[PDB]
């Protein structure tokens, strides 16, 4: 669904340009949860309750993880990506993504 | 207040409340209605939660000024009020003037006032505020500066709000490298453009001169300790102005938390030299991005829609075996029955060593005892002759006791020279001691104190 | 102090129930009337 | 309860008297004596108690934990020049030193003597202070040993005050069984020698002086039993060789 | 890097080692010292080592192997130098991280082997207990195992080469029985009588009646304001009769 | 000790003692630097900071007694003579606590005078139990542990 | 010495009684009372104080 | 309520029975979670965290070291300001990237 | 940046002085609830920072 | 969990007696909620309320039929017992639950 989708496209952000540093290389495409709620933030507003937010985050990555794009959380609140991301948020299902979505925009008018 | 804190102060707050039953309230679980207020409180955006900790928006913050600028509200009709008009309005027109010599003029008046006021205070007739008007006088400064938290509280919100707005631009497509930089400047020169940024701009150049700030909240102590202070203002008001400048100084962290965070997407950003299919990826991300915008997040049913992604990375789990079924146990049935039994002890075990140490000599007693006996002796007293006159059942600490109390009181002890004595303890064994040469005085010893 | 919280609810009901501008901010009308008012007076120099 | 300490005393020496002079408040001469089965010591807190064992255990040990029992593990609260001071803590803030009660140019002794088997061995020790200057290089000392019961610390004090510490010097050799160091690592040796034990002995007996706090089975002997003499130090020289071995292979 | 070799890694592990086994010397010794008294009416005291298994040091036997294996295949000394900046890297990590206890199983001697106590039984040396009968110092317990392991080592150290009794007997304890029973101090003035170290005790005029027992004299000090003085005190008990054909 | 000198606010400052006279302006003591070393003096002058320290604490804002003056101690009087033991008692009892002190079977004499009850607690193997008696309901016992 | 406990009991809250049960070495059920004018315990070395 | 009755009601019925007669009893609650517990102690006897904090490090304090080691460890509530240094530090390092 | 990061450093140092100073009006504090007892017959403690 | 070991159980052997009724799969088994409800409270007790009695049950059911042994209830109150149940795994352990069971239900009483 389309807020999973929209992590993913934040997730398959923050792989690539991982993947910029040293290639393919590992699977450790650390990061850290602070770093994604200030992103949805912009998309999914701000309820004003710090807590609120992380929990909202916290859920979606959870299911995330049940999708396999994502390892659950750890002492550090740190996420390593899933390779699988790269082949789900393929450039050719992107763009088909992108066009669904264009339409879906054209037809909200 | 910490949100655990704050919802049980506010459900006991709410309890103490039922008594005003023309409105309605729960009256079954005045928990659960507390922190279900208190969620309706944020969502109203009347209170930010961060950190596990709750503070008051600016819009509270306001409300509590109106209803605190009702009847019982403070005044600024003020002779304070007039006389800071009067001087601030000198000084600014004295700034505003560009006439050298009108300054000079100025100056030459004012040194001669400030000279006049020394030639009095030098001639002892010093001049205090009249006692009773230092109360209207520190209320008038009080009133004076609560503005400036009310100004900060907006000052954070529109830096808030900018760097928001810088976020949600970088998401543009049509924005480069280029366009980023230059916006970033551009916001954050705007911001301080405006009067709510020359505040926190003028603010800031106090900082590189603590100097008067510090000197400023030194003052406030010194003012809050006279006794008129506590007419003019409760301890919670004194509690604020007090601190004045540190609250100052902390709320404008979050200014530059806000700066900070919008920096961290213009850094993240601007790292983009990057290969082939990363770079074509990138195009269809951020126009994927920008189209989201356009959505209407705060929908439920728009949110929960279904994308056309592909299934990859499919699992296959659960086949549903009818042989993989278990039951369950229950086999640990034995029911452990309370040991409800007082067992509380029974002294005979205590061992004798206790009752030893329970028997310990009393040394106070014995100070009196002593006192009182050389009192009827009126003589020098040796140790030897203290054991005699007084048998010492607890045995060695009573001559340490006495040696003490001679040393206490100045008496001469010649350890070179020595008497003894003959005892037994409590059960007949028979002991002898050696002691050195001194002699004890009523008159002397009781004339000091013990204990 | 905050022996007075108690009867600082009962002093704001009463605020409420019976002060000019608090009832006024309550009105369905209420920006209306006052922006009127605050244009009335704002040319004022005395009564 | 003690009839060992006799055994003891035909396979140890035990220390039998102690005389102080011009240490800590113990203005001039004092003295004590210890039974042979052991003994006691009693006051009121804050009487000089840990004072006098502070003052036998600076001729034990190069520069023991002084006043270590009141702390415990953590650093010693007190220096030698303190107590030839006769120091009471800074008794105001304006530091007037009359807290001090040996500000000025004074002296300063502390003597032991032991017995094993009824031979006799005698300790010593002078510190002297010829200016009011407070610095440990200016804490002028002559540790002495001796195993003639003759020489007396009263005896010592009498010959210092009689003329110089060459006095001293020239006794020395006149006294049969008599030794004087300028310096403390000779006469810690002498002692070590003659107790035939190392140093590391006395370094544990300062530790029982003040043996406290502790967490666990472990601590008692890392922290009570061993001496640690961790090679951190040879760590960082390693690396130091090793930094230009790096610089020249890259 | 030759001139570094004898001087580097290698030779500071092997002095690390030789220490520890000096101290397995030390504490065999000691743990026989401790046949000769007893903790407890039928038990005598025995001390145990084992090499501490810190995965850390795992690590560093296996860079230790392989610089080993490295040291004599020839390559203008490539892999030896690899070897040996991985050595040397792991020991300045340590060193920098000295306090945290990683460092110090490495770095510290004593920290390379873990210590333990052993309740044997006097007669036929079977094991009743192989540790201390308290997780964490049960408040006076600990005293109980500190003091009597303390005055053990001290014994031992104080012995001359190859003496069996202590040539320095008088040890000097301050504060002594700050938090110890009456049941407790009792035993550990026994145990020091049974290593025969005579002893000096300083107290806040606690605990008098156990000293009255074990002791035959007190040294009293006492303070006038900014000076103190001092008197010898003592008792023997009179050897005519306990008293007249009564009780002993 | 850098890192906390700088970013640790607490330690930019000494906490040094002093005593004063209550009617003179003179400081009768001072205690920094050295540490003055008694081990009974620096015993009352902790306590007694941390008895002032925790009242304070555990006052409701503007009140001068604590809400909650129940304080657990230890047994601290193990460097404690008498004479310095009676006044932790007598302090602890100024500021308005009320102390449930424990201590093991010893230092029982001034405790007899300057409290009204005990809890005695037996050791029996690996088991324990407590009984809550009164001053003179022990002395009694006592009397009959004398008697037979 | 003890005369200032009069005001000691008056405004605050004490601890007046503690029960406990199959905690620690106190096995079953067990009480200890406290007296509100100041209480001692007092117990064999390591026997249950801590 | 006793001690003893709790523990008698929770061995008569379930963990879920002691939940029931916080219910139906008055004066009577409970907090299946500890901080949800102390909220309510700290409040009802007025007092911040940091008093208990000091209760029980105070009980037993026998170290009792040089006075500024009481103060900095004991008596002042922790608020060192080590993380904010390193925010500080980064964020002037990311502004040093975009210079860069 | 010679702005924004010198903005940071400086208020973050006058964070810390602030602390400070709440520090020492916490001792100030104190001093004057152990005025309230005697620390011996005739003397009370106070505390002094520097 | 207990309860559904119960209703397990009970299901089995009501089936197996059908089966003795009319034979090996002749007929699928069946039963009403009339008969249900009170032998599950024989054994269960009163939750609270009857409708709470029929949302537990109505629960359980849906539980089962999730793992295929029921279906779910028609227009008039009545499921039907899966075949499958006559493979269950450990038909003891059933066995052995049920007399627990009885033995509970004359021992309580
Ligand atoms: N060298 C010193 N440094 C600091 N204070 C000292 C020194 N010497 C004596 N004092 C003071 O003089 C007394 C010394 O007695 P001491 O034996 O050290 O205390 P305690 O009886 O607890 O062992 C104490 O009151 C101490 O405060
Ligand atoms: N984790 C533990 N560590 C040490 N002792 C423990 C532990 N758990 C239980 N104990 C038991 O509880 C008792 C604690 O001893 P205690 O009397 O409270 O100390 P103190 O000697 O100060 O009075 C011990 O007798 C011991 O049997």
């Amino acid at each position: 669904n389309l807020e999973q989708s929209l992590l993913v496209a934040i997730l398959r952000q923050h792989f690539v340009a991982w993947e910029q540093e040293s290639g393919t290389g590992a699977s450790q495409a650390q990061i850290a949860i602070d770093d994604l709620l200030p992103q949805l933030q912009i998309y999914l507003g701000d309820p004003g309750s710090e807590s609120k937010e992380r929990t909202r985050l916290l859920t979606l990555l959870d299911q995330l993880k049940g999708h396999g794009l994502v390892t659950s959380p750890d002492a550090h609140e740190r996420i390593v990506i899933r390779p699988i991301i790269a082949h789900l948020a393929d450039p050719i299902n992107l763009q088909a993504l992108l066009a669904w979505l264009r339409e879906q925009i054209a037809q909200q008018t | 207040i910490p949100l655990e804190e704050a919802i049980q102060s506010l459900s006991s707050i709410l309890i103490e409340h039922v008594s005003q039953e023309q409105y309605d309230i729960n009256q079954d679980n005045p928990f659960l209605q507390a922190s279900r207020e208190l969620r309706e409180w944020i969502k109203r955006r009347l209170i930010v939660e961060r950190d596990g900790r709750i503070f008051a928006t600016d819009a509270l913050e306001v409300a509590i000024t109106f209803v605190e600028s009702l009847d019982n509200r403070f005044m600024t009709s003020t002779a304070s009020r007039l006389s800071t008009v009067q001087r601030e309005i000198e000084n600014l027109e004295t700034r505003l003037n560009p006439n050298p010599a009108n300054r000079v003029a100025t100056l030459r008046r004012r040194i001669s006032e400030l000279e006049r006021e020394l030639q009095e205070a030098e001639a002892g007739h010093i001049e205090v505020l009249e006692t009773h008007q230092a109360v209207e006088h520190i209320r008038d400064v009080y009133n004076l500066a609560s503005s400036l938290r009310a100004d900060f509280r907006r000052v954070e919100d529109s830096w808030r709000e900018a760097d928001r707005a810088l976020r949600q631009s970088i998401i543009g497509e049509q924005y480069h490298r280029g366009d980023i930089v230059e916006r970033l400047l551009n916001d954050q020169d705007a911001l301080l453009n405006t009067p709510e940024g020359r505040v926190f701009d003028s603010f800031q150049q106090q900082l590189r001169q603590s100097s008067e700030l510090k000197a400023m909240s030194e003052r406030l102590r010194v003012i809050l300790s006279h006794p008129s202070a506590s007419d003019a203002l409760n301890r919670l008001q004194r509690h604020d102005l007090r601190w004045l400048v540190k609250r100052l100084v902390d709320e404008s962290q979050t200014v530059l938390q806000a700066r900070a965070r919008s920096e961290r997407d213009v850094r993240g950003f601007m790292k983009t030299g990057l290969a082939a299919e990363h770079h074509r990826v990138g195009h269809l991300l951020n126009e994927f991005l920008n189209l989201a915008l356009k959505l209407d997040w705060q929908r439920q049913m728009i949110r929960k829609q279904e994308v056309p992604l592909p299934a990859v990375g499919v699992a296959v789990t659960g086949i549903p075996a009818i042989e993989r079924l278990r039951f369950k146990e229950v086999d640990d049935e034995a029911e452990q029955t309370l040991d409800l039994s007082n067992h509380a002890a029974d002294l005979t075990q205590i061992g004798d060593d206790f009752w030893d140490a329970f028997n310990g000599l009393d040394r106070e007693v014995l100070i009196q005892q002593t006192l009182q006996l050389l009192a009827k002796e009126n003589r020098p007293v040796g140790l030897a002759e203290l054991a005699e006159l007084l048998p010492p059942a607890h045995d060695l600490e009573t001559f340490a006791v006495w040696i003490g109390m001679a040393r206490e009181a100045g008496i001469e002890v010649i350890d070179s020279q020595r008497e003894f004595a003959e005892l037994s303890d409590g059960e007949g064994r028979r002991w002898r001691f050696n002691l050195p040469t001194t002699g004890l005085e009523s008159q002397a010893l009781m004339d000091i104190d013990w204990e | 102090m905050e022996e007075n919280t108690r009867q600082r609810t009962e002093n704001y009901i009463s605020a409420k129930n019976q002060h000019p501008a608090w009832i006024l901010l309550a009105t369905r009308r209420a920006p209306l009337v006052l922006s009127a008012l605050k244009t009335l007076f704002e040319k004022s120099h005395d009564g | 309860m003690n009839q060992v300490s006799g055994l003891a005393g035909k396979e140890s020496f035990i220390l039998t008297r102690i005389e102080l002079f011009n240490w800590g408040g113990f203005h001039g001469l004092h003295q004590a004596a210890i039974h042979q089965d052991g003994t006691a010591v009693i006051g009121p807190t804050g009487s000089g108690k840990t004072t006098l064992v502070d003052a036998l255990m600076t001729l034990l040990l190069a520069n023991p934990r002084y006043n270590l029992a009141s702390t415990g593990g953590h650093e010693s609260d007190r220096d030698l020049i303190s107590y030839v001071r006769g120091v009471s803590g800074p008794g105001d803030g304006g530091e007037g030193q009359s807290h001090i009660a040996r500000p000025g140019k004074t002296v300063t002794g502390i003597a032991a003597t032991l017995e094993r088997e009824g031979k006799q061995v005698r300790l010593g020790a002078l510190l002297w202070f010829d200016s009011t200057s407070s610095s440990v290089t200016d804490m002028k000392r002559l540790w002495l040993f001796s195993d003639n019961p003759g020489q007396t610390l009263e005896h010592w004090l009498n010959v210092y005050h009689e003329g110089g510490t060459r006095l001293l010097r020239q006794m020395e050799k006149e006294a049969i069984g008599l030794w004087t160091y300028p310096n403390k690592k000779q006469y810690l040796a002498r002692l070590r020698d003659f107790f035939e034990v190392g140093e590391n002995a006395f370094t544990l007996l300062n530790r029982a002086a003040g043996l406290k706090q502790l967490n666990s089975i472990d601590e008692i002997f890392r922290e009570l039993v061993l001496d640690d003499h961790s090679a951190f130090d040879r760590a960082a020289e390693v690396a130091n060789s090793f930094d230009g071995l790096t610089e020249i292979h890259q | 890097l030759n001139r570094s070799s004898d001087d580097g890694v290698t030779q500071l592990l092997s002095h690390i080692e030789h220490e520890v086994l000096v101290i397995e010397e030390r504490l065999n010794e000691l743990n026989e010292t401790m046949f000769r008294v007893d903790f407890q009416p039928d038990r005598y005291l025995r001390l145990d080592t084992k090499k501490v298994v810190h995965e850390s040091l795992r690590t560093l036997e296996k860079a230790q192997r392989q610089l080993n294996a490295a040291r004599f295949v020839d390559d203008n000394g490539e892999s030896h130098y690899k070897a040996l900046q991985v050595l040397v890297a792991q020991l300045r990590d340590a060193s920098e991280r000295n306090r945290t206890l990683g460092a110090k199983a490495l770095l510290d001697p004593r920290f390379r082997l873990e210590f333990a106590v052993s309740v044997m039984d006097r007669q036929s040396g079977n094991v009743i207990e192989s540790r201390t009968g308290s997780q964490g110092g049960s408040g006076g317990e600990k005293e109980i195992i500190a003091s009597y392991v303390l005055t053990a080592s001290l014994s031992y150290a104080l012995s001359p080469a190859g003496s069996r009794y202590p040539l320095f007997g008088t040890i000097i304890l301050d504060e002594a029985f700050s938090r110890s029973s009456h049941a407790v101090a009792g035993r550990i003035i026994a145990a020091l009588r049974e290593f025969g170290l005579h002893a000096v005790f300083i107290t806040p005029n606690k605990e008098m009646r156990l000293l009255r027992d074990h002791t035959r004299s007190a040294i009293v000090v006492h303070r006038r304001g900014q000076n103190s003085n001092m008197a010898s005190l003592s008792w023997e008990e009179l050897e005519r009769h306990y008293q007249r054909r009564g009780n002993a």
